[PDB]
């Protein structure tokens, strides 16, 4: 899953990544690398090399201004 | 043709409003 | 609160922006009236750095026409001291907003489905852009015991495009802003 | 028949239910759980549904008997990070939450294994609801 | 015998002629 | 608006007066029986 | 549960709820035992 | 005698007019104790019900009782947080009700079958002998007061009542010091009925409820003791006529106004009715639900005073019509509402966001996520979860049952009053019974068309 | 006495149009009500029906619909607070937030309260028995449950029943969708009342018409074998019967007529006693009976039943109506 | 133009309605 | 508005063709 234009929702895909990790990564956003969440500027050792294990997916491609308009990826609205 | 659009619903009035009158006066008048 | 409820008197740390005029510059800037009741205060938000807080209030204004336009900013002190710069407006609503026919740019109709694509389609594809304000920000009334300064601002936003249907125009802003810098 | 066979553990081992017991724990699912996971969902978060792909897809593998059993012995997140039995009704914590203040380890077990021996009853009927 | 219409028998055919006009009227102009 | 705030109080108030006055005016007595 | 003391009635404690609906029909019941005279 | 319909003029489905009459005056008395006793029979069988089908995992909204929360909001059996400490204390007025319908039975049944048809002494009244029936009017006030400062006295001295805003949690706490301004309490009686002040439902602590009860208690002995030593006034002769249904048509409208207003009361009102033992009023559980998704949101960062929702407007907290911060969404309408969990948010502005990031006490968000989902929708077949939602949840509210029922019954009271109104007057003006064919009252006016001289 | 002098023409028979002391109250109440109704159906601008600042055109100038046309429920950021002429700011965010609806229906409740007492006015004025009344309590009821309990039950003026046609088409939609008032017992029975006293009507109107005395010839109208006062009765109550106990049993024709007459006001007017009350008691969120869910199989599967199909339909209505004004999944009252 | 068609019909009823109150036929007793 | 334009003719038509026949057999039998 990208990592500048998807939601938390589509987070809970991965095999064990809800919700800090997922809240994290979406908090601090645009991301210009895509190994750039593996930095972590605020979590800790478990999130790091968790995180560290899931890079098979993420992405730095496109942040769409109709998807980030204040919590749009935490709270869309859409259950 | 570049004529009155309301020609037309000013011609018809102007002669049935007056026309219904005389008919309702005649009617009255035979019955 | 129970002073306050009813009231309004809600109507770095929490930076509060109270506007009490908006001109939208018509094709001049006249100024219109409030049909919001009174949900205008932007509240609770050298350079400064925007952050979280009501760094937004839709707020409608009024010929016979509702300009709804969203009031945001998003991106020594003495009495003369200005913080001039400029802010990122967000579209009105967010795509997920649907008009009357259904149609809606996250969630909703692609084309108009009551009638079966033509001159539509402007209204159609939904888009959403970001637009940019400047603010001038003075600074008058300094007190550094409690450790907080106020002074006026003017700010010059657009107003709503409805996702891109209608030409907007600039409104003007003025007002009494107050923050506590710690 | 197999539809009472369900997950038992992560090693892999299908236990199957007795179709009173599966019933008595379908009941219990209606008194303590019904308040706000009617339907396969949670009303307080709709992303933790109790449904297959979403269990088997939780860290740890809660889509299994004892699984589930261990997680209402211990509310943890979808990951697993912080053990936060005060939010969720916990069979430690009574004190927060007394609906299952009552409830044995047979009733546990009902409660777990009658989850997981819907899914290929209904389907899409119980994952998110039939839309 | 001739015909009649009296003054009650005019006002409801007036009221039954001007809300049925009324009410076909929003679907004449569709 | 104050002034209509007003008016529409002393209006509001009239009306009422009118029909608690008169229903104290002896209403019983205005039976056809008497 | 009613106290263990006095947990004999059992479905009394049933009957006395719905006991006053039936004195409206007993009403009904002695007005046709006179015949609705 | 009176019992038939020829010698009373009265059906048999008409028949308790038959008691009416002022020589049957044993027979009116005989039939009110034994509707009184029938009254203490429901109040002594109903809560005995719902004593032996109380489960004590279910807090006490859920078991469906409505008799329960009467006894529990007066701190007799529970304690802290609303926790029934004893089952015994709702046994005994259980049975101290049922020993009181057999008393009040034993009376109904002795002046309707045995004792004398005709009631004399200083217990003969007449409907007409006006001096006597507001002197009764008297005493039935002097008593009611007496009751009423007794329940204050009961609310100050002994015992205590439930405060659901009593800090943390609410516990039974007696009242010392309750409000006695004739400015605030009659100031409640001048409040707008409407959104906001909400007239007298909005009492919202105990000192209010104490106070005013103490007032209307003294209130009501001095209008007894003035209808005892006072007879009517010569302004109140030709008001209305003085028969016996007048009086019950009076009656008939202010209980159902009364009862309109005890509809509010159980479903606006969580102080007189906390809702620990009633469930949440439908505003409460509507802003608990904004507060359990704010909650989500704090943990998984997101900011929740910069976020829009599909208008513009705050996703989670927004601004009043009157600019106070609010839960947003379709729960702006119940921004009035005010639980004790969501108090100690309340600022100065309302949700102020500094006691609402670095608050809540845990507590406060477990309260408000029971309240959530626990929200008072429902149906006749007892089920939950919206409408058009699976069936699973066998659950509808107390505050909807009790707000339903009295709407009901003062629907059917205003009714009833209209019905006794046209009927007293027409009975005392003398054309209750039909048009006289002799001389009929539209034959005797003029016309009312203009032409017509 | 001057005061005497207009008592006596207010409570006056001999008025045209009967005033009396409810009429004193009812005449402004509806002069207010038909005036800013009047105005307001014609030319009222855009309400914010839902507090989103999305603005519902409901009057016939913006481009609308005798149809179409609704003085616009008030906004649900008011609720149910007073929102009158003079607590806005302006006459243009009154106009804006749905004040017109708040002003048509303060005055429109207690001018129907005050005809209604007008009704009992008159029949005491003319010496017959005082229930018309009684029988006008049922429209009024009705109406006062979808323009005030309903509003106070859910928890705003703009869940109210929209002042329009299509309006209270939508009205009945959401209604259906939120509360499944089909499935409500009084609703059924409310059905049953119209739909019966509409029989009734019928049914009676037929009888009358049916055995009527031979006075006219046949080209006149039969209406003039009646005049206006005469004692006789102007129709065979024995051949009407006779024909309807042929027609089904015995025992079923009413012989009397005073019975009759208070069965046909008994039936359409309990009836819609009791679906104002349903109205009502849904106000409270008691909603109609549920079958969801209901006929399992022997494994627990859901056979489906016609309540279900019935489900159905109501959440297609469910989650459609105020669209951008859910943020939550729960709808709540 | 639609509202014009819409505001005159309802004036018409209007004033049939003010006819037929004002301006009745009396109903004469016999 | 795109609305019918006959649509005026066809309510105006519908609904004082028929009144003035209404008002003819009113005022023959009034006289
Ligand atoms: C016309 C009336 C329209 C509005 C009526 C209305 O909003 O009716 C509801 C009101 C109750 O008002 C509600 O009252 C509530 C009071 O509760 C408050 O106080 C409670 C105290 O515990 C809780 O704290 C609760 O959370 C908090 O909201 C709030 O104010 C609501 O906003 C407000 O709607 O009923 C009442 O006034 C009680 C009377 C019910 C009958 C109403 C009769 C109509 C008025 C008679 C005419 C007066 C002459
Ligand atoms: C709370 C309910 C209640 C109570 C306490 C009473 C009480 C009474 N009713 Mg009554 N009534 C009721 C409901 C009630 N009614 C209902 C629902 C109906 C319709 C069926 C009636 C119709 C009715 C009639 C027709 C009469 C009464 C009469 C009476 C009185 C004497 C009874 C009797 O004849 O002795 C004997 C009882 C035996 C069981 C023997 C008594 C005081 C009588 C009366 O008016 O006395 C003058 C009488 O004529 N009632
Ligand atoms: C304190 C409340 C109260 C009291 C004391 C009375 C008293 C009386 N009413 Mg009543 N009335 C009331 C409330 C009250 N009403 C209400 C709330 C309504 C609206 C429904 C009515 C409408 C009403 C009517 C239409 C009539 C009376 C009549 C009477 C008189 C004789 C009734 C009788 O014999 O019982 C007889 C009881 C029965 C036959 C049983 C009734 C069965 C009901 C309809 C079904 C029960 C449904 C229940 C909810 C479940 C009596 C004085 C009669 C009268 O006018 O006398 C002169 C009569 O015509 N009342
Ligand atoms: C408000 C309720 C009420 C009222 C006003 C009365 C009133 C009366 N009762 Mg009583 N009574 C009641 C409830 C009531 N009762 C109850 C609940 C019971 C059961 C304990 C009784 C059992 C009772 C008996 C056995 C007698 C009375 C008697 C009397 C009369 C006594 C006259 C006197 O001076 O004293 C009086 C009219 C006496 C009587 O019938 O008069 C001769 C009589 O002997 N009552
Ligand atoms: C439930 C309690 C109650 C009831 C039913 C009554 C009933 C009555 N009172 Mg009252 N009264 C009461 C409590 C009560 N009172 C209290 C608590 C006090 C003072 C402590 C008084 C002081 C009082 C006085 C001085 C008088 C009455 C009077 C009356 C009689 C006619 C009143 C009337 O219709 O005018 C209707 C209502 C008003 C005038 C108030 C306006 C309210 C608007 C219209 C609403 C009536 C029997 C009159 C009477 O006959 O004397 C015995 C009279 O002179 N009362
Ligand atoms: C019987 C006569 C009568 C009655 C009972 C009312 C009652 C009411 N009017 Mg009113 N009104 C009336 C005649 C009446 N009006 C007339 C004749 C006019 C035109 C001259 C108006 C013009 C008017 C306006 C513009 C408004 C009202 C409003 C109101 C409501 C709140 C006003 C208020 O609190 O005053 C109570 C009495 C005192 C304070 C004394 C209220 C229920 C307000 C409203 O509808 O809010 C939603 C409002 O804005 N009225
Ligand atoms: C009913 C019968 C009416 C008979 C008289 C009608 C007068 C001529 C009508 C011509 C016309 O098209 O009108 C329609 C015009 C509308 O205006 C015209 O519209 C036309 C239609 O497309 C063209 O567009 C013209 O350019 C435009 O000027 O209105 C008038 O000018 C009528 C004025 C009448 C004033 C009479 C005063 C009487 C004093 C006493
Ligand atoms: C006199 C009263 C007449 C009331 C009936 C009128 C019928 C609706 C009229 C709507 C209309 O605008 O008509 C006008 C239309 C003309 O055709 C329409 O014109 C409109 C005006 O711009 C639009 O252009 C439409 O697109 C076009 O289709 O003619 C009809 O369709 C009427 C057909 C009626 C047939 C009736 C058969 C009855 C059988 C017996
Ligand atoms: C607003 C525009 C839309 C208009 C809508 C209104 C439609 C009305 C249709 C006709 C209804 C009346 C039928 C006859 C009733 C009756 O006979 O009354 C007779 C009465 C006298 O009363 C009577 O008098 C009679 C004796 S005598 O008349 O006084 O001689 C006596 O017998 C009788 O009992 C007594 O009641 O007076 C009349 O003569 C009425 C005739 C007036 C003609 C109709 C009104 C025309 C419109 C006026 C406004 C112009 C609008 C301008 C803008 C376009
Ligand atoms: C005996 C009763 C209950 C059982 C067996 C039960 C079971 C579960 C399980 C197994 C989960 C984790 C599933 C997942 O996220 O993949 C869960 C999550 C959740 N439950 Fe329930 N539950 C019960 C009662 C309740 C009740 C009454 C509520 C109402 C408040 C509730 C609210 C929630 C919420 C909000 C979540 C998601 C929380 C999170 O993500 O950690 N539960 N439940
Ligand atoms: C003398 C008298 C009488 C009578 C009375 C009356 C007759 C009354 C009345 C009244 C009336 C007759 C009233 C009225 C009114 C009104 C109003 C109050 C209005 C309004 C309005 C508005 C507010 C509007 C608005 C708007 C809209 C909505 C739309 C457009 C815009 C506008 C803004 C325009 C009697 C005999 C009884 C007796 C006593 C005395
Ligand atoms: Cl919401
Ligand atoms: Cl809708």
């Amino acid at each position: 899953i990208d990592v500048n234009n998807t939601n938390i929702a589509a987070f809970r895909k991965h095999r064990g990544l809800y919700p800090t990790i997922a809240g994290k990564v979406v908090s601090n956003a645009p991301y210009d690398s895509i190994e750039d969440i593996l930095d972590i500027p605020g979590l800790r050792e478990v999130e790091k090399d968790r995180l560290q294990k899931n890079m098979d997916i993420f992405t730095i491609s496109d942040p769409v201004p109709a998807l980030v308009e204040g919590a749009d990826r935490f709270n869309n609205g859409v259950y | 043709m570049e004529t009155n659009k309301l020609g037309f619903v000013a011609s018809v009035l102007f002669v049935f409003v007056p026309t219904v009158f005389l008919l309702i006066l005649y009617i009255q008048t035979a019955s | 609160y129970d002073d306050i409820r009813g009231s309004g008197l809600a109507n770095i740390r929490s930076l509060c922006l109270q506007p009490q005029t908006f001109l939208v510059e018509t094709f001049r800037f006249v100024e219109g009236k409030l049909l919001t009741r009174s949900s205008f205060t932007l509240d609770q938000v050298l350079t400064f750095v925007e952050q979280g807080g009501f760094d937004f209030q839709p707020v409608t204004v009024q010929n016979g026409d509702r300009v709804p336009l969203l009031f945001t900013v998003k991106g020594t002190i003495r009495p003369s001291t200005r913080f001039s710069g400029s802010f990122d407006v967000p579209p009105y609503r967010t795509s997920s907003f649907i008009d009357p026919k259904g149609r809606g740019l996250a969630v909703g109709y692609d084309a108009a489905v009551g009638i079966p694509r033509e001159a539509f389609s402007r209204q159609n594809n939904k888009s959403f852009k970001v637009g940019t304000g400047n603010i001038v920000l003075q600074v008058d009334r300094v007190n550094q015991s409690t450790g907080e300064i106020s002074g006026s601002f003017e700010s010059q936003q657009p107003s709503d495009t409805d996702f891109g249907s209608k030409p907007a125009m600039t409104v003007k802003i003025l007002g009494q802003f107050y923050s506590r810098i710690t | 028949a197999n539809l009472r066979t369900i997950p038992l553990n992560e090693a892999g081992d299908t236990v199957t239910l007795s179709l009173e017991e599966f019933t008595r724990g379908q009941q219990k699912f209606n008194n303590a759980c019904a308040i706000c996971h009617l339907g396969g969902i949670t009303k307080t978060n709709p992303n933790v549904g109790l449904d297959t792909e979403s269990l088997a897809g939780a860290f740890p593998d809660r889509n299994n008997l004892e699984g589930l059993v261990d997680y209402l012995h211990n509310p943890t997140t979808y990951d697993g990070l912080t053990e936060i039995s005060e939010l969720h009704p916990s069979t430690k914590s009574s004190d927060i939450y007394p609906k299952m203040r009552n409830l044995t380890e047979d009733d546990l077990r009902a409660i777990s294994g009658h989850i997981l021996l819907m899914p290929k009853i209904r389907g899409d009927q119980w994952g998110a609801g039939k839309t | 015998q001739p015909v009649e219409l009296n003054r009650t028998s005019l006002y409801l055919g007036l009221l039954v002629v001007f809300v049925t006009g009324l009410l076909f009227s929003s679907y004449f102009f569709n | 608006m104050v002034t209509l705030k007003i008016v529409v109080y002393l209006t509001v108030s009239f009306f009422v007066g009118l029909f608690i006055f008169g229903f104290l005016s002896g209403d019983p007595a205005r039976n056809p029986s008497g | 549960e009613l106290p263990e003391a006095y947990r004999a009635f059992g479905p009394l404690i049933d009957v006395l709820p719905i006991l006053p609906i039936f004195f409206l029909l007993l009403a009904f019941v002695w007005q046709a035992s006179v015949g609705f005279r | 005698p009176g019992y038939d319909e020829a010698t009373s003029g009265y059906a048999w489905w008409a028949g308790n007019a038959r008691l009416i009459t002022p020589e049957l005056t044993g027979r009116f008395l005989g039939a009110h104790v034994a509707h009184a006793g029938l009254v203490a029979l429901w109040a002594g069988g109903m809560l005995l019900f719902e004593v032996s089908h109380f489960n004590l995992s279910k807090p006490m909204y859920e078991q469906g009782c409505i008799l329960m929360p009467h006894i529990a909001t007066l701190g007799i059996g529970v304690g802290q947080s609303g926790e029934i400490t004893s089952m015994f204390p709702f046994f005994a007025i259980g049975v101290a009700h049922l020993i009181g319908s057999a008393v009040l039975g034993i009376g109904g049944m002795y002046h309707a079958i045995k004792g004398p048809e005709k009631l004399y002494g200083f217990f003969q009244f007449d409907w007409t002998d006006r001096a006597k029936v507001a002197q009764i009017l008297g005493f039935h006030i002097a008593i009611l007061g007496i009751f009423a400062l007794l329940f204050a006295a009961k609310a100050m001295y002994w015992g205590g009542l439930y405060d659901p805003w009593a800090p943390g949690g609410g516990d039974v706490r007696l009242v010392t010091n309750p409000t006695l301004d004739p400015r605030i309490i009659f100031g409640y009686l001048i409040k707008r009925p409407t959104g906001g002040e909400g007239w007298i439902v909005s009492v919202n602590n105990l000192e209010d409820i104490i106070g005013g009860h103490i007032w209307i208690g003294c209130i009501l002995i001095a209008g007894g003791i003035w209808h005892i030593l006072v007879p009517p006034l010569r302004w109140t002769y030709n008001l209305f006529p003085w028969t016996g249904e007048t009086y019950l048509s009076q009656s008939l409208g202010n209980v159902a106004g009364q009862a309109f207003i005890a509809a509010a009361f159980i479903w606006f009102n969580n102080t007189a009715y906390p809702s620990v033992f009633y469930g949440p009023t439908v505003p409460e559980s509507s802003q608990a639900q904004s507060f359990v998704f704010l909650m989500r949101d704090q943990g998984m960062g997101a900011d929740v005073a910069s976020a829009q929702g599909p208008t513009g407007l705050g996703k989670y907290l927004q601004r009043s019509p009157t600019g106070e911060i609010i839960f947003g969404g379709e729960t702006m309408r119940f921004w009035d509402a005010r639980a004790p969990w969501l108090e100690p948010l309340r600022g100065k502005n309302g949700l102020d966001l500094d006691k609402l990031q670095h608050d809540v006490q845990p507590w406060q968000l477990r309260r408000a996520a029971e309240y959530m989902t626990h929200s008072p929708i429902g149906s006749l077949n007892s089920v939950a979860g919206l409408a058009t939602e699976s069936n699973a949840f066998n659950y509808v509210s107390p505050r909807t049952w009790l707000a339903s029922a009295h709407f009901i019954f003062g629907f059917f009271f205003l009714v009833g009053h209209l019905w006794h109104a046209g009927r007293a007057r027409a009975a005392a003006a003398g054309f209750e019974t039909g048009l006289d064919r002799e001389d009929e009252p539209v034959l005797s006016m003029a016309p009312i068309d203009p032409s017509l001289r | 006495s001057q005061w005497e002098r207009f008592c006596q023409w207010i409570t006056s028979t001999e008025n045209r149009l009967y005033i009396g002391w409810f009429g004193v109250l009812m005449l402004p109440l509806l002069g207010v009500s038909i005036t800013v109704f009047v105005t307001a159906f014609i030319a009222a601008p855009p309400v914010d029906i839902d507090g989103i600042r999305e603005p519902l055109s409901g009057s016939l100038l913006y481009g609308n619909n005798i149809i179409t046309a609704a003085v616009v429920p008030t906004s649900n950021a008011i609720g149910l607070h007073f929102y009158p002429i003079w607590e806005a700011a302006t006459l243009d965010e009154w106009l804006y937030n749905g004040g017109p609806y708040q002003m048509i229906a303060f005055h429109y409740i207690p001018a129907l309260l005050c005809y209604l007492g007008r009704e009992w006015e008159l029949s005491y004025r003319l010496g017959m028995r005082p229930w018309i009344c009684i029988a006008y309590s049922a429209p009024v009821a009705a109406t006062i449950s979808v323009f005030l309990i309903y509003p106070i039950g859910q928890g705003s003026f703009s869940d109210g029943l929209p002042m329009g046609i299509s309006g209270t088409f939508n009205f009945m939609f959401v209604f259906q969708a939120e509360h499944n008032i089909l499935m409500h017992p009084f609703h059924m029975l409310g059905v049953a009342g119209v739909l019966g006293g509409s029989l009734f009507c019928a049914m009676h109107g037929s009888l009358v018409t049916s055995s009527l005395v031979r006075e006219t010839s046949d080209s006149q109208s039969q209406n003039e074998g009646y005049k206006f006062g005469q004692e006789e009765e102007t129709y065979n109550i024995l051949a009407a019967h006779g024909y309807f106990g042929r027609l089904i049993f015995q025992y079923a024709s009413f012989n009397n007529s005073r019975q009759l007459h208070f069965f046909l006001a008994a039936w359409p007017v309990v009836c819609i006693w009791f679906v104002a009350l349903g109205i009502s008691t849904m106000a409270f969120n008691l909603n109609g009976f549920n079958f969801n869910h209901s006929v399992l199989d022997s494994q627990g599967r859901v056979l489906p039943s016609w309540a279900d199909v019935v489900n159905r339909a109501s959440l297609g209505f469910e989650v459609m109506h105020e669209r951008n004004a859910h943020n939550f999944p729960l709808d709540l009252a | 133009m639609e509202a014009v068609a819409y505001i005159l019909i309802f004036a018409c009823i209007i004033g049939t309605l003010f006819f037929a109150i004002a301006f009745r036929e009396p109903p004469k007793i016999t």
